[PDB]
């Protein structure tokens, strides 16, 4: 809201609504860690967007299909369309760029909106949020476009896509605020889902470095809070763990790659 | 005057690492090759049965304090 | 299998291979002295007369003025040596000037101002400066 109060005033208004509307969605069942509130957001944002899209747009505002992202820079065909014109040259006046910088603008602080709840309301306890909630935020980082898989940002919409894919590590620094002996099956079934024939093809060397770095932060995040005796019991602990520790195929489990980040 | 090798070292530092570890001096320096080089072409019992045993998993990994920070916020 | 067993990193390099060519050719002109080879490799650096000073310093340190730092007897830069690099300062043309070749025949017989990494810095800061325009 006010972001867009300064941007694109003209769907200020629209804005104000959906706030009492979040308000009234969450008036009853306001742990949006579980999925009925989770899921509402998720609505009332899409609704919000796609709404700003009917009224910003004089037809539409699809992105382009062709370009697999937003249609940057496009060209209003008379095909009730609007693209860029070198894709459909191959294939073969500010008003609607304007509109665009705009769309993009809303989705921007939208997500952002989303990210900022996600990490603040959705994660912020000595207990992590519910499965479905975790399932459906995993899965908000791909996307089965129409023509193959894409990844895009921790996002609810579906307009905005990494063409070539970015496994990013959002939702792992988040999932990672908690201990680990929880959250190790969501992480793993993270990893597998980006190993899969997704994205990822061979030597997935820099995805592990990524998992790693990212286990290694909440560790030394954990142990950073640490005062002096609760210093020295972590020492202690850390050298039983190194003294009891002791060891598959061309493949690392989650497990492995703590146990490396722990021994680094 | 400074500034800009001060934008450009990311780019610069290596050559100069290549050079070093290249140099006939330390070329055949085991510890040389390590810190610059893989030692898996030099050290036969590095276990090279998963992708973890590999050298840029077990490569030096830059420390986070507010001086980093303060050197990205100004960059 | 590391330890079982020494050179040294030579920073300078960041300057070029040309210095690398310089530096192990007045290297192997100390350690034959018999230096005109030190003139060819002068002769084929490309750069302006007063990095060829920097350079020449810098590699006369590498060589020279370092090995006086060792507690070892057996390098240390025999007199020879010492006579055939001051000589060829002193017909040097690009060391001509009063300062530079005042510093470099210092580096020869080890009487320049004086940690290694500090000590390392700060005659570069010297060739920078008597060599800087």
């Amino acid at each position: 809201l006010l972001g867009t109060e300064s941007r694109v005033p003209e769907l200020q208004g629209l804005v104000t609504e959906h706030v009492f509307l979040l308000d009234k969605c969450l008036r009853e069942n306001s742990d949006v860690k579980t999925h009925g509130p989770f899921e509402a957001v998720m609505r009332t944002l899409c609704e919000c967007k796609e709404t700003a899209s009917k009224t910003l747009s004089r037809f539409g505002i699809q992105p382009c299909s062709i370009c697999l992202g937003d249609a940057k820079d496009p060209v209003c065909l008379p095909c009730d369309h609007v693209h860029c014109l070198r894709c459909l040259r191959a294939w073969f006046s500010q008003a609607h760029r304007e509109a665009i910088e705009k769309h993009a603008r809303f989705r921007q602080m939208c997500n952002s909106f989303f990210v900022d709840l996600v990490s603040t309301i959705c994660f912020k306890d000595n207990a992590p949020p519910e499965k479905e909630v975790i399932e459906s935020l995993l899965s908000l980082l791909f996307v089965q476009k129409g023509r193959c898989e894409h990844t895009k940002s921790l996002s609810p919409f579906n307009d905005v896509v990494d063409k070539t894919p970015v496994i990013r590590s959002v939702i792992l620094k988040l999932l990672l605020k908690y201990s680990f002996h929880d959250v190790k099956d969501y992480i793993q079934e993270y990893l597998t889902l980006l190993k899969k024939k997704a994205f990822i093809t061979e030597d997935k060397t820099e995805l592990y470095m990524l998992f790693i770095n990212c286990l290694e932060d909440s560790i030394l995040e954990k142990t950073s809070a640490y005062s002096r005796n609760d210093e020295l019991n972590h020492l202690e602990e850390e050298g039983r763990f190194l003294k009891a520790y002791s060891p598959p195929a061309n493949e690392a489990s989650v497990e492995y790659l703590q146990e490396v980040a722990r021994i680094r | 005057v400074i500034s800009p090798e001060l934008e450009h070292l990311d780019k610069t530092l290596p050559t100069m690492n290549n050079l070093i570890s290249q140099d006939k001096r330390i070329s055949s320096n085991p510890v040389a090759k390590i810190i610059y080089g893989d030692p898996v072409t030099f050290l036969p019992h590095l276990p090279r049965k998963s992708v973890v045993h590999c050298s840029k998993i077990w490569s030096c990994r830059k420390r986070i304090t507010v001086e980093y920070l303060q050197h990205i916020v100004e960059q | 299998d590391v330890v079982k067993q020494p050179g040294q990193m030579d920073r300078y390099l960041v300057y070029g291979d040309e210095y690398k060519a310089l530096r192990d050719a007045v290297a192997k002109a100390v350690l034959e002295c018999k230096p005109l080879g030190i003139k060819t490799a002068l002769k084929a650096c490309k750069t302006p007369q007063s990095q060829q000073s920097a350079y020449f310093l810098l590699t006369l340190f590498r060589e020279v003025a370092i090995l006086y730092r060792s507690h070892n007897a057996s390098l240390h830069p025999t007199p020879e040596q010492c006579e055939a690099v001051s000589k060829f300062i002193g017909e040097c043309k690009i060391l001509s000037p009063p300062d530079i070749s005042r510093f470099a025949t210092s580096l020869v017989d080890n009487s320049v101002p004086l940690d290694g990494t500090v000590t390392e810095m700060a005659i570069h800061a010297a060739a920078v400066l008597l060599c800087g325009q």
